[PDB]
């Protein structure tokens, strides 16, 4: 939580509609990720926001 | 008194790069790095030499 | 007269002090005997005592 301060970014050559399925599969396994899409629409601020950390309960946002 | 603190003082003696061992010092793990217990295979890989010069002292 | 010494030893506490004190420059490799390290510290120039603590660590 303290030394790994960078969030990896994975970019797939797919369609936007095929990405909700991956986000669902990640949610079902309790992994927090951010897509940057609210459905066919891309939001600049949501993709490039740094996750918030609480180093007392081992919590990072995504 | 509010909490229980358990502090260990240790001394660097050597570093693992991968599947092998280096001997040295002047190497600093950054704070909050995890600390583990050494497994027996990792220990017995050290203290062992080539079969031509092995003396089992015990 | 054209003669100089470049002394080489592993036990400086055993070599006579009245030649080792004549040495002006030093080539110090790893030393593991405290009785030898203390001698080599006391014999070194003052400007190197602080940097001389590397002898047990040099590899």
């Amino acid at each position: 939580i303290k030394l790994h301060t960078e969030t990896p970014c994975f970019i797939l050559k797919t369609d936007v509609n095929n990405l909700s399925e991956y986000h669902k599969r990640f949610v079902s396994r309790n992994i927090q990720i951010i897509t940057g899409y609210i459905g066919d629409t891309f939001y600049f601020k949501e993709f490039n926001k740094e996750p918030k950390r609480i180093i007392k309960d081992n919590w990072v946002e995504f | 008194k509010d909490e229980d603190i358990f502090i260990l003082t240790v001394q660097p003696v050597g570093i693992f790069k991968g599947e092998e061992f280096f001997q040295g010092n002047s190497m600093l793990p950054s704070p909050t790095e995890p600390v583990f217990l050494v497994e027996d295979d990792i220990l017995n890989k050290i203290f062992s030499n080539e079969k031509t010069k092995i003396f089992h002292l015990g | 007269y054209g003669l100089s010494l470049m002394v080489v030893s592993q036990r400086p506490s055993e070599v006579s002090d009245t030649i080792l004190s004549q040495c002006n420059n030093f080539i110090n490799l790893r030393l593991t005997n405290i009785n030898d390290q203390n001698y080599i510290k006391n014999l070194l120039p003052d400007n190197s005592r602080s940097i001389s603590e590397i002898l047990p660590t040099l590899g």
